[PDB]
């Protein structure tokens, strides 16, 4: 089994 | 003191890699980052330095991050005017700064007093062995007195790719291969030229071997490329 | 409630330190070594039952750093307020003379996640067999950390866990001795 | 020495499981220094600013439908998925506790014997430790150090019992834990 990560989103610049 | 020579069991086998050798060829076939008299403008982690270097060829990047083995090494070159030469990668190349990006390891040499008069190139001997017998010999050139082993390695392989098909798209005519460096003080070290076994080739992980930024004296260092074929 | 799994990450300036880890009910499953670009399991066994794409944590850390700088600017460069850790020294089991045990230095409730820990045996630094965890998340957003020292109990030896943190005016020494 | 101000950014994705995979809640949190500024609660379905500082982001992220669709499906593709990956050695990890009973090295009382029930090296952390005096559960006089997490996937706890011992009395420490099918008992013969 492979754990999956949540992707981080860029903040509003 | 010097790294022990490899024995058959210590070398990656071409036959045990089932991925695309072209991904290895890619790293050495007329592929490299080169810059002169540059200074770092940023850093992502303590052990790395970022430079403004533009893709002179086909504009694929204007920022290069190079990772080093440790923070002392990065601190050492952070404020120096340097020269850069190394093999870069894109897959899994990550970092932010404040335009394309590319990544690499080591490849740094102080620029001040590391060149030859009237801009002359120093030849470095490379002898190739196939199944223990010297087959061809040639030289690579560098404009530095103290050059990274990485730079020399790249030039050696680029030459061997065009002249001996060191790496082809699918595989390699060779089963094993390592490049050995002999310094004028007797110290030797080597790099495995084949990918790790399995179906994938992690370029970034492979290039990490250059992060020690090892430099050698170009006028006296000697290079040996030892290859073997599955048979003969 | 019954169980909680947390993917926790952070980036800290100007130290340039970053971290990426998974936590299950308060215990670390694994973290990613940013320099070696590989997964480090808390217990060896875990790496035999599961896997993780380490290079993926690096992608997140780069976004985290970019966001840190956007937020730093947006707050008019409001720096973090140092919060000193509560430090506790304990054994991982009832101590018995000459019976192998482990000293645990629990460093809790602190921020930023930068700390200097040293074990002292009779006032002297000990580097034999010690180990430590990475920074662990807390519901209040402060951090926890564990340092370990395997030892052989005896009335002859006295120990100290020396902790340094910007929230502390002086290094803190938590003493421990048989009894 | 080093007095420069520090700036910290944390991102946490918390997957909360109730009755296993039955009910799942995803909580995405962004923390600047020590303050949570914005979060995505799967129970709400969209980003919400926790402080003034997070407003621009909650607004910006909520305008990205692909993002929200992805975040809303995460309770399945992320949370329930990871729960399945580790259940065999997390949710189902079992390590039996070592139990011992002995008098406290400290007896701050007259004709009173403070008993210690040491319970260590166990996993998971949910555990029940109770005292008895001749088969009758002791309510008062009991004192626990609380559940101690060691950071290496094991816990420990000490549960004391103050007593006015009389020859013949049997004080029992009972421990119930998911690692054993029947309670573990250790008796103190007074």
């Amino acid at each position: 089994p492979k754990w999956v990560k949540q992707n981080t989103l860029k903040l509003a610049t | 003191e010097s790294q022990p020579d490899p024995m058959p069991d210590d070398l990656h086998k071409s036959s045990e890699f089932t991925g695309t050798m072209g991904n290895m060829k890619y790293l050495y076939d007329d592929h490299y980052v080169s810059a002169t008299k540059v200074k770092s403008v940023d850093s992502f982690f303590k052990w790395d330095l970022i430079y403004n270097i533009s893709d002179k060829k086909l504009k694929n990047y204007d920022k290069v991050k190079t990772e080093l083995l440790n923070e002392d090494l990065a601190k050492k070159y952070k404020d120096e005017v340097v020269d850069v030469y190394g093999s870069n990668y894109y897959v899994n190349c990550y970092f932010s700064s404040k335009g394309g990006k590319t990544c690499m390891y080591g490849g740094i040499t102080k620029h001040e007093g590391n060149h030859f008069d009237n801009g002359n190139l120093q030849n470095v001997l490379v002898r190739v062995y196939e199944n223990k017998r010297n087959t061809i010999s040639f030289e690579v050139q560098t404009d530095k007195k103290s050059v990274t082993a990485q730079e020399l390695d790249i030039k050696a392989r680029n030459f061997l790719i065009n002249k001996k098909n060191l790496y082809e798209f699918n595989s390699s005519p060779y089963e094993t291969g390592y490049i050995k460096f002999i310094e004028n003080n007797g110290n030797t070290f080597w790099y495995d030229m084949m990918p790790a076994p399995g179906d994938k080739f992690d370029q970034s992980k492979y290039l990490m071997m250059y992060n020690d930024n090892k430099t050698v004296d170009s006028k006296s260092v000697k290079i040996e490329v030892h290859l073997t074929t599955k048979n003969g | 409630e019954e169980h909680v799994i947390i993917q926790a990450e952070f980036y800290l300036n100007p130290d340039q330190s970053g971290e990426f880890m998974f936590d299950f009910d308060g215990d670390e499953i694994f973290h990613v070594d940013m320099a070696k670009k590989e997964t480090v399991w808390r217990l060896e066994e875990f790496g035999r039952f599961a896997s993780f794409e380490a290079q993926g944590a690096l992608a997140n850390i780069a976004v985290d750093k970019a966001n840190l700088e956007i937020m730093t600017k947006r707050s008019n460069y409001t720096p973090i307020t140092n919060v000193p850790p509560e430090v506790t020294v304990l054994t991982n089991s009832p101590v018995e003379l000459r019976e192998p045990n482990v000293l645990i230095c629990f460093i809790d409730k602190f921020t930023p996640p930068v700390v200097n820990v040293t074990w002292l045996r009779n006032g002297k630094p000990v580097t034999t067999g010690v180990s430590e965890t990475v920074f662990l998340p807390r519901e209040d957003h402060l951090f926890r950390k564990f340092h370990y020292l395997p030892f052989l109990p005896s009335t002859e030896d006295v120990y100290d866990c020396r902790v340094e943190h910007w929230g502390l005016d002086e290094p803190l020494l938590k003493h421990w001795e048989f009894d | 020495g080093d007095t420069r101000p520090r700036f910290l950014w944390q991102l946490k994705f918390e997957c909360h499981f109730f009755n296993g995979t039955e009910r799942v809640r995803l909580l995405e949190r962004c923390i600047y220094n020590q303050e949570e500024s914005v979060r995505f609660d799967s129970d709400v379905g969209e980003y919400r600013a926790v402080t003034e500082l997070g407003r621009p982001d909650a607004e910006y992220w909520n305008s990205q439908k692909d993002l929200l669709e992805q975040r809303r499906a995460a309770v399945d593709t992320y949370c329930r998925h990871n729960y399945g990956v580790g259940e065999s050695f997390t949710v189902q990890r079992r390590v039996e506790p070592k139990v011992t009973v002995y008098p406290s090295k400290t007896q701050p009382l007259q004709h009173h014997n403070l008993l210690v029930c040491s319970v260590s090296g166990f996993y998971p952390g949910s555990i029940e430790v109770r005292w008895f005096r001749n088969g009758q559960e002791e309510k008062a006089g009991v004192v626990s150090t609380g559940l101690i997490q060691n950071g290496d996937w094991t816990f420990q706890t000490l549960v004391m019992l103050e007593t006015v011992p009389r020859s013949g009395e049997v004080y029992t420490c009972q421990v119930e834990h998911p690692s054993v099918t029947s309670p573990l008992t250790v008796e103190w013969r007074a």
